[PDB]
């Protein structure tokens, strides 16, 4: 049996009826899935420690789906014990328990589906040279994994024929000042400033932020983790599938990875049917063997060995004039595909500072003077030693 | 109204001594309304339902934080877990003693623990030191691969750099290692004789074992040895010229609880001022919101400076470790261990007795021997170099 | 080899010859994982050991 646990009072009127909704929808052959409906509400450990010890005694359920409505992940590691206590495999779609937590206790089976904040950086940089956006700022404060943030910047731009350059701060404190924050954000050289923070420390330094007057429509920020113009982040469909494919989604790892063991040889590990009526626990193999070759849905679910995805499906969100978040890209397993053609600069989600010193001027092909050559089709961007020439479209060095 | 501190001990015999502790607050600081109370109850043999015994117990007396002891048992970190989570579900600072483990050392996992004892990646500090004052240049260690074993070897290679660069050649081992004496055959290769071993209290015995029938344990070799690999089975089938560490203080739980209330009782004292003082949360039938101050008080108990109790040393850097902690270097003498000097942040030696060295040998031994064999390699270059 | 065969009669060394694997003279590149970059070559197998 699969255990279907759902956190939130928002969550409890839905509960009931997507039990029968995916019993049907997917199939796996010599399995059944009698989907469960619980209306736990409450951010205290009691109905999580107590219900779900009795729902492994009681259903003998093997596989658990987590969502939650709030974002608070102060709930993941409460779980994340639980996985490595009893060999339960609990899986979390969305919510709370979707952010990446490393690292993980030895002999575990929490997983989760998200992106980890390396892979997230990766993809920032692609966006900045698809608009020729060279100039950037790296700006962080005290961090859990500071540590390696910049230690993944510098390798990014080490290579490659695009000539880029580096600028950041060192720190910000919430309660250092404004006058105090204002005076330390005037040392910097460019245009764009990269954003990792707490979400809590997030809102006073935007609302500093306004008090050096840096959130005009000249500058763009990117959240890599009150809210100025032109805001970048990364989600990992975090507001896409809706709701009946994230569960749709989920139960299907349990079920495909369940049957990884099933085809070798007929067994059930009934180790997680309970919780203090055994005494021992020394019991356990093969917990993260398994889960790395996932296939649904037109799509690759690999889990590395840590315990999280490895390889998701990214999407961007911007900012619009109304306050909302929408996706304006795409990024279909390593393509970088964006929509809404990127044609000129500084006319398409970022404007000049001053726009009487924003001039164009135009050239014509003179072999000695004026060279024109094709992009470089490797990296999609004009090469070192040359600036872009728009043939009015196309892009040329 | 009244100010009382959580705490779980190993057994209740140990919580009597503990209220005498806490009773005492009347000739404390302030000596206003602060009426410490024990509120300790023994923990649960079985550390999952330790979450079940926190809840109801603990947050249900409005306690401020919350002190865990080792076990009785020889537990892997049973005790400390449950509570760390449980407390860093609120917020709520936890500060524990005894517990001698490096993945307390990040806050990743564990937002908040303050433990005044320092753990086993510190005994590289003591390392640097101890073989710098006996003439010994470069080494080389056979370390577990597992988050303990390379913490200290990242310890040991960052300081160091500044000294003499890096070591000779670092040699890792599975954690479940069983006759694996193959990582040995070349460790007789590298003329360094200054082998450091950072293993288990188990896996030890194996290196022990299979070394000895290489003739490893003969006159010309030193053994740097952590406090680990010493007690319980390490010290049978053990080298006759150990030179393991250990600790003064440590393994003294009555020493411990009295200096730890200290502080806790005079960092309650410094937090009474006009800005926001709120409780913490009472019960876990509803508590969903975090207090605001709570982030505050762990900070004040991190630059707390007593300067009482174990020689008066009490403070903590931007983690919750111990500083100056003294180590007692011992020296192993025909099943005798024989203090041999003491460490206090700066090597000193009182040297009782004289030391010995393995095989015998009175004088300190190098920890080197030149080869005259040596391999070259060429490339093809006409005129340089035919083939 | 003529000049190694005096150096070692004057040092009183005894040496052992074998040439590159690699064929390469040396310079640092990048791993496939990471950016922790490695030698190879002359200047790789010196280091190693």
């Amino acid at each position: 049996n699969v255990a279907l646990v759902f956190s939130g009072p928002a969550y409890a009127a839905e509960a009931a009826r997507l039990g029968p909704a995916v019993a049907a929808a997917v199939r796996s052959p010599g399995l059944d899935v009698r989907p469960v409906a619980l209306v736990l509400n409450g951010s205290d450990p009691r109905s999580l420690v107590l219900q779900l010890c009795d729902l492994l005694s009681g259903l003998r359920v093997h596989g658990v789906v987590f969502e939650d409505d709030s974002r608070a992940p102060a709930v993941a590691p409460i779980l994340d014990f639980l996985s490595a206590q009893t060999s339960l495999p609990i899986v979390a779609v969305h919510g709370g328990a979707a952010l990446v937590l490393t690292p993980k206790e030895k002999g575990s089976t929490f997983l989760q589906l998200g992106s980890s904040t390396e892979q997230q950086l990766q993809v920032i940089f692609e966006v900045l040279e698809e608009y020729d956006w060279t100039s950037f700022v790296a700006v962080t404060t005290r961090a859990p994994g500071h540590r390696a943030f910049l230690s993944y910047i510098e390798v990014l731009t080490d290579g490659s024929l695009v000539g880029w350059e580096h600028r950041g701060a060192l720190t910000l404190d919430p309660g250092a000042g404004e006058a105090v924050l204002s005076a330390q954000l005037r040392s910097v050289s460019a245009q764009i400033r990269l954003l990792f923070c707490a979400r809590e420390e997030a809102e006073p330094v935007f609302r500093a932020a306004e008090e050096a007057g840096l959130t005009g429509s000249g500058y763009v920020w990117f959240m890599v983790g009150p809210l100025p113009a032109g805001l970048f982040a990364v989600r990992s469909a975090g507001w896409r599938d809706d709701l009946a494919r994230r569960v749709a989604a989920g139960v299907a790892v349990v079920a495909r990875g369940a049957q990884a063991l099933l085809r070798d040889y007929g067994f059930l590990p009934e180790l997680g049917h309970d919780c203090r009526a055994q005494n021992r626990t020394h019991r356990g193999e093969s917990l993260h063997r398994y889960f790395m070759n996932i296939t649904w849905d037109n799509r690759d679910y690999s889990f590395n060995e840590d315990g999280f995805l490895v390889n998701p499906s990214l999407v961007v969100i911007s900012l619009t004039r109304d306050r909302t978040w929408e996706v304006v890209g795409s990024w279909e397993q390593q393509t970088l595909r964006l929509k809404y053609p990127l044609w000129s600069r500084y006319g398409r989600f970022l404007q000049p500072v001053d726009d009487t010193q924003h001039l164009t001027v135009a050239t014509l092909e003179e072999r000695p003077f004026v060279i024109v050559e094709p992009a470089d089709p490797i990296s999609g961007t004009c090469i070192r030693d040359s600036v872009p020439c728009r043939s009015q479209p196309e892009k040329r060095c | 109204k009244i100010v009382n501190i959580g705490a779980v001990l190993s057994t209740r015999k140990h919580e009597q001594m503990f209220r005498e502790a806490v009773n005492q607050a009347n000739k404390r600081h302030g000596s206003w309304k602060i009426q410490l109370n024990a509120t300790s109850v023994t923990h649960k043999p079985n550390a999952i339902q330790m979450a079940l015994s926190v809840c109801e117990d603990l947050i249900s007396s409005q306690v401020y934080a919350i002190l865990v002891s080792h076990p009785p048992t020889p537990n892997d970190h049973f005790t400390p877990t449950p509570v760390s989570y449980t407390a860093g579900f609120y917020r709520i600072p936890v500060l524990g003693l005894t517990t001698r483990m490096s993945i307390y050392s990040d806050k990743s996992i564990h937002l908040s623990f303050l433990r005044t004892v320092p753990p086993y990646s510190h005994q590289s500090s003591v390392w640097f030191e101890m073989m710098r004052v006996y003439s010994w240049n470069h080494i080389i260690l056979l370390v577990s691969d597992d988050h303990e074993g390379r913490a200290a070897q990242k310890r040991l290679e960052t300081l160091l750099e500044e000294r003499e660069s890096k070591a000779e050649k670092v040699l890792q081992f599975d954690p479940g290692t069983k006759n694996v004496t193959a990582l040995l055959m070349e460790a007789k290769e590298l003329e360094a004789r200054v082998i450091i071993l950072s293993a288990s209290e188990d896996d030890a015995a194996t290196v022990y074992r299979a070394a000895a029938m290489l003739n490893m344990t003969g006159s010309g070799y030193v053994w740097l040895v952590g406090e680990r690999e010493i007690s319980g089975n390490a010290l049978r089938y053990a080298p006759d010229g150990i030179l393991g560490l250990q600790l003064i203080n440590g393994k003294n739980e009555s020493a411990h609880i009295s200096d730890a209330v200290g502080v806790v009782a005079q960092a309650v004292h410094e937090l009474l001022e006009k800005e926001n003082i709120t409780d913490p949360p009472r019960g876990c039938v509803g508590n969903t919101n975090i207090w605001k101050t709570g982030p505050l008080f762990k900070r004040v108990l991190m630059s707390s400076k007593y300067a009482d109790g174990v020689t008066g040393r009490v403070e903590f850097n931007e983690d919750g470790d111990r500083k100056f902690a003294n180590y007692s270097i011992m020296n192993l003498q025909n099943r005798k261990l024989v203090q041999v000097g003491i460490y206090n942040g700066t090597h000193v030696i009182p040297n009782d007795r004289k030391i010995i060295w393995p095989g015998g040998e009175t004088e300190k031994p190098r920890g080197y021997q030149m080869s005259t064999r040596l391999k070259i390699v060429t490339i093809h270059q006409e005129p340089f170099v035919y083939v | 080899i003529d000049l190694l065969i005096k150096l070692a009669r004057t040092m009183n060394f005894t040496y052992e010859v074998h040439l590159v694997a690699d064929g390469k003279f040396g310079t640092q590149e990048r791993v496939n994982n990471s950016n922790k970059k490695e030698w190879n070559g002359m200047m790789g197998e010196l280091l190693s050991g």
